[PDB]
């Protein structure tokens, strides 16, 4: 019983997804630049908001209220999804002040993930053109990424093969 | 005795070299050689 009408920010957020992962070198300079830009061409227009804590635990048909209070002892209670309810509708503040907000989101890689909660924010693709450059783009980074080099390539044609819409 | 016989035979010579080498680059060996050039410099630019 989805209800025709959906609570979200009056002004939409902007959420960067990263080539490969988030967390890692590549992807990190891969996005710094866009915030830097983003910080000085709209200055005094755009405010940026970084969250560390995870967002894809965004439900709102799982129940009234899990979790209301610290005291209950619950199995949700103590957990993490006590925060990051608090943190959707801090968005919403951001968005009502008409100031360009964005979500520095270190747990989100892929588009699907955030698209089902109220948030449906703006999400912009940045992406190597073939995974060819990407692989020997990580090796400038240095021996620390050759470790990790493996999955960083399983996570990036993945999101490829989601489709552009 | 000059322009028959060195600078005509030059010019045939030429002429049926220069027919030559276009065939041989239009070879299927050569031809995918240099696609594999093209590609590894598209590379090196989008890498930039």
């Amino acid at each position: 019983h989805v209800p025709p009408y959906d609570v979200v920010p009056s002004m939409r957020p902007v959420v960067l997804v990263g080539p490969s992962l988030k967390g890692y070198e590549v992807t990190d300079m891969m996005q710094k630049a866009l915030f830097d830009f983003l910080k000085h061409r709209f200055d005094g227009r755009i405010s940026i908001t970084r969250v560390t804590a995870d967002l894809s635990l965004a439900k709102r048909s799982v129940l009234n209220n899990p979790g209301k209070r610290t005291i209950i002892e619950r199995s949700s209670a103590r957990s993490s999804i006590a925060e990051v309810q608090s943190e959707i509708e801090r968005i919403f503040e951001l968005a009502k002040s008409l100031q360009l907000v964005v979500l520095d989101a270190d747990t989100i890689n892929h588009p699907a993930q955030l698209a089902k909660t109220s948030l449906a924010p703006i999400i912009v693709f940045v992406k190597v053109s073939s995974p060819k450059v990407l692989q020997r783009l990580i090796r400038s980074r240095g021996k620390s990424q050759m470790k990790h080099l493996t999955v960083q390539m399983m996570a990036y044609d993945k999101l490829v093969q989601c489709p552009p819409e | 005795l000059i322009i028959i016989g060195s600078f005509f035979m030059l010019n045939l010579v030429l002429g049926v070299l220069s027919g030559e080498f276009a065939k041989e680059r239009e070879r299927v060996e050569n031809r995918r050689a240099f696609l594999k050039l093209r590609r590894q410099q598209q590379i090196e630019r989008e890498l930039n």
